[PDB]
């Protein structure tokens, strides 16, 4: 009553208010949260959600200087946490996220999930944090997309026009062309088939319809790792009848390789089993790699290895446990003390069928892929502490423009003593620094 | 129920799609040539808003077309790496 219509009254309330507000947020969200874990992360970032927001529905009764505390160490709470690097916070709820649009969650209901991401985005209008958490959360739905932990397709569409309302802008404009992209990635590997059955080629094919744009843009989707391959006659025919559709569609990305969209292909080959028991990508590429050789050693996979182990590990690991492999060794490839024969056991439910496990693992996975984000950090770091200093001084030289630059920045790490070239080229094209007669080097500052 | 006689079953691949014009980043800047350059990636002025501001080469390279151009007003040979006006 008084100390809001003692307009001077207020500043002392509104300050202890943004003192609880943020000591709260960092308490009941930040410092409740003890496993870390994006379940109880964005729980407890609901709990303190919840109560400044209902705290202020009593008695607090508005007085927008109480919403001003309210808002200002709200989105203080907002992007400090206590990671520093508060990005993964919203990419906590989007690994969240993952748990709120990944189908194989739970059963529930439109905007039964739809509203508690309502107040999540709610709070994320507080977020700067968003562009890696774009670049994240968009390869992590990109995936689920892939693996079909995507919650609702249209439900998760209408989500994100929602976002670029207040969100991220064009990524999404890029997710409405992959969805389309894919849609018609089948319906087009149809037409191929409304005009590849067409008995000229092409004779009991069918063995895939993996389909994107071929890469050189900047997507949440990447064929996983591979190398050469048999690749039967069929999908020579798939690549080549789709660039002929597509090629007549467009050029310059085209059918390009992507194993993560590989997976397992051990049918009524002809087996005593009855069984078929799909495998993950490299679990395809691996088991291709022990086929016919009834067992094979880390030598004889070393022959046509040209990659990387972890597939094969997994490879003997489910089929083992499943018991498909008459193994030696679930190593990563495989012992040279071990070997590979394909076992007739199973253990799941149908015909032999739930053995489709990739590890599906990162911890090793996490790691390599927060490398690309330290990258993109320091480059807009150094393009703002670049501008400032060609400004300030026109340096300005090529060569002895890149030494001082060198010169400043001691401290943060080795740089390329070419692309000293590019540096300057950078900063030509922004209208920030010109190029003088004078010199390939020493040219003039501009604007 | 098997895949142990010789079978092909379902068992497939994935296809893709891109393209061939770069077009040799618009030597006035330092940023990308069709995230167009620097200055007019910073201008953020009025065109049509995907591929009107991309272009041609006929030899496989070109600038902007003004790039080149500013360099050949300011001194007759290409700007940067002897390439299209255009």
């Amino acid at each position: 009553v008084l100390l809001r219509a003692v307009s001077t009254g207020l500043p002392h309330m509104i300050q202890e208010l943004q003192n609880h507000i943020h000591d709260e947020g960092l308490r009941a969200t930040s410092n409740l949260t003890q496993e870390n874990m994006p379940t109880l992360f964005v729980e407890s970032v609901l709990e303190v959600h919840g109560k400044f927001v209902q705290l202020i529905n009593t008695v607090l009764n508005g007085d927008q200087h109480f919403m001003s505390a309210l808002d200002k160490a709200l989105t203080s709470v907002v992007n400090y946490r206590e990671p520093k690097s508060v990005c993964k916070a919203p990419e906590l709820l989007a690994k969240y996220c993952d748990n709120l649009l990944k189908k194989s969650a739970k059963g529930m209901t439109e905007n039964e999930v739809e509203d508690r991401l309502t107040s999540f985005i709610t709070v994320f209008k507080y977020i700067d944090d968003k562009d890696v958490f774009q670049k994240f959360y968009a390869r992590m739905l990109a995936k689920r997309l892939i693996h079909g932990l995507s919650m609702s397709m249209d439900s998760e569409e209408a989500m994100i026009n929602k976002l670029k309302q207040a969100c991220g802008y064009e990524f999404t404009s890029k997710l409405h062309r992959m969805y389309t992209d894919m849609s018609v990635s089948a319906d087009l590997n149809n037409k191929f088939n409304n005009f590849i059955k067409n008995q000229d080629t092409v004779i009991d094919l069918g063995i895939s319809f993996q389909i994107y744009v071929l890469q050189a843009g900047a997507w949440p989707l990447t064929q996983a790792p591979s190398s050469t391959f048999a690749i039967p006659q069929e999908l020579e025919k798939s690549v080549q009848m789709f660039e002929l559709f597509y090629s007549q569609h467009f050029s310059g990305r085209k059918l390009t390789w992507l194993h993560y969209l590989c997976t397992g292909e051990v049918k009524m080959n002809y087996l005593g089993k009855p069984y078929v028991a799909m495998v993950t990508t490299y679990q395809m590429a691996v088991l291709l790699a022990f086929n016919n050789s009834e067992t094979v050693s880390y030598k004889e996979l070393q022959d046509s290895t040209q990659m990387n182990e972890k597939e094969l590990t997994k490879t003997i690991k489910s089929l083992l446990d499943v018991k498909m492999i008459n193994h030696d060794s679930e190593k990563e490839d495989i012992d040279a003390e071990s070997s590979f024969s394909l076992n007739m056991n199973f253990s799941s439910k149908r015909t032999k069928f739930k053995i489709t496990t990739s590890m599906q693992k990162d911890t090793p996975q996490e790691m390599e892929q927060t490398r690309s984000a330290v990258d993109e950090d320091r480059k807009m770091y150094l393009q703002a502490a670049i501008v400032r200093i060609m400004k300030a001084r026109k340096v300005l030289r090529h060569n002895a423009l890149i030494q001082e630059v060198i010169s400043q920045s001691r401290a943060r790490f080795n740089p390329s003593i070419s692309m000293i070239k590019k540096c300057i080229e950078v900063l030509i094209d922004k209208q920030y620094i010109e190029r003088s007669q004078a010199s390939a080097d020493e040219y003039s500052y501009v604007a | 129920a098997k895949k142990k006689r010789f079978e092909v079953k379902k068992w497939n691949a994935v296809a893709l799609w891109a393209w061939d014009i770069v077009v040799d980043n618009c030597a006035i800047c330092r940023n990308h040539i069709m995230d167009l350059c620097i200055e007019c990636q910073a201008n953020q002025a009025s065109a049509t808003s995907e591929e009107c501001t991309v272009a041609w080469g006929v030899c496989n390279h070109a600038f902007h077309f003004h790039c080149i151009s500013r360099w050949l007003k300011t001194r007759q040979v290409c700007p940067l790496d002897n390439r299209e006006w255009e």
